């Protein structure tokens, strides 16, 4: 008895009701459980025995379904319900988990705030240099960050990471690091961070060695 | 009130052994059926093992992935749950959570990495804006750190503060940054790598 879950990614604004379904290989007889796991945190139980809510779980997390197909309806979506949701059965061993559903809190688009940070001297002595640019409080998540060194695009080596949506603002935040050798850092004197989304003009922040 | 502490997890070379301990507190131990659940670095969750009560004579169910390799066990006297992992494959690299029954209460989890490489303690660098371009923000950098996870927490003098921890981007040698927003004179980021790297650097 293995479980298949739909959809894989949902996006609704605050107040709109969503319905995640979870299918099964056979009859599990209302032995299913729903969990909410926020990024980098332990899962928390939401609904057990198909429809029975759990303690501390708000009443908007209505569970439903029966037979070999079950669902999970969240009316009045609160901004603190982002994350992935899993469905697990407990009828027969092994107790298979579900695929998951990334729930994105849709929000009004917002332009990013760009701050660029120059490499530290300790790193420069270590034989390398990394320039970090922090983009905070921006929506949507999709953003194009192009690092320019003396007016030349250098997307060859960059490590970009996106934070989870803020619990209240429902805003994303991102960090982009440009890792280069110390010889390259001394050669070029101009370094710039360019981020392109919403308005076509790119909020840019530059620096110079001096 | 119900707490679950997991310990004993870290880097273990392939074809080796590691033992995991789930120290429980806040509820009657011998009455519940204890499960273990793991989660891949970025993928979904997965059920591994379960141990029934003493009334059921400690019935154990294993998933077909670790059928002959893993060994669950419990000691209701000391109220601790154990999972002994033998012949560890590289695919078993995951974070392990001990859970009670259908998942009423979960643990903080402990990360297990099955790798042939060696622990490279992190190289933390301070990140501050250039003088003359003072701004209401700062941050730290944690480069060349293996394996996860890095415990980066912030301590600052100003009461109000805003700290955002970024995801670790890496598969062989990871790197993570963390920003702080000046809200409300100095600050420090305390990094902690699991093989005892209690180090910190201050920015002022």
């Amino acid at each position: 008895i293995q479980m298949t879950q739909s959809p894989a990614s949902l996006s609704a604004s605050v107040g709109e009701t969503v319905t995640i379904t979870c299918r099964a290989s056979g009859n599990i007889h209302n032995y299913l459980a729903w969990f909410q796991q926020k990024q980098g945190k332990s899962p928390q139980l939401l609904v057990y025995n198909a429809k029975t809510l759990a303690d501390g779980v708000p009443s908007r997390f209505s569970g439903s379904g029966s037979g070999t197909q079950y669902s999970l309806k969240i009316n009045s979506l609160q901004p603190e319900d982002f994350g992935s949701y899993y469905c697990q059965h407990f009828w027969s061993t092994p107790y298979t988990f579900g695929g998951g559903t990334k729930l994105e809190i849709k929000r009004a688009d917002a332009a990013p705030t760009v701050s660029i940070f120059p490499p530290s001297s300790e790193q420069l002595t270590s034989g390398g240099a990394s320039v970090v640019c922090f983009l905070n409080n921006f929506y949507p998540k999709d953003i194009n960050v192009k690092w320019k060194i003396d007016g030349s695009e250098r997307q060859n080596g960059v490590l970009n990471s996106w934070t989870d949506q803020d619990s209240k603002d429902s805003t994303y935040s991102m960090s982009s690091t440009l890792t280069l050798t110390k010889d390259e850092y001394e050669r070029h004197n101009s370094y710039t961070c360019e981020a392109t989304h919403k308005t076509s003009t790119s909020p840019i922040v530059k620096s110079f060695n001096r | 009130e119900v707490q679950l502490v997991e310990s004993g997890g870290g880097l273990v070379q392939p074809k080796g052994s590691l033992k995991l301990s789930c120290a429980a507190s806040g509820f009657t131990f011998n009455t519940y059926a204890m499960n273990w659940v793991r989660q891949a670095p970025g993928k979904g969750l997965e059920w591994v093992a379960r141990i029934r009560t003493k009334t059921n004579n400690y019935v154990t169910y294993y998933a077909d992935s670790v059928k002959d390799r893993f060994t669950i066990s419990r000691d209701d006297s000391q109220s601790m749950l154990y999972l002994q992992m033998n012949n560890l494959k590289t695919e078993d690299t995951a974070m392990y959570y001990c859970v009670r029954h259908v998942g009423d209460y979960w643990g903080q989890g402990t990360s297990v990495t099955v790798s042939s490489a060696s622990i490279r303690n992190p190289q933390l660098y301070p990140l501050k804006p250039c003088k003359g371009t003072a701004s209401m923000t700062l941050g730290c950098l944690v480069k060349d750190y293996f394996p996860g996870p890095v415990t980066v927490t912030w301590y600052s003098d100003s009461l109000n503060m805003s700290t955002v921890n970024f995801p670790a981007l890496g598969s062989e040698l990871k790197v993570t940054t963390s920003q702080v927003t000046s809200w409300g004179k100095n600050f420090t980021c305390h990094v902690t790598h699991p093989p005892s790297f209690n180090e910190s650097r201050t920015i002022l």
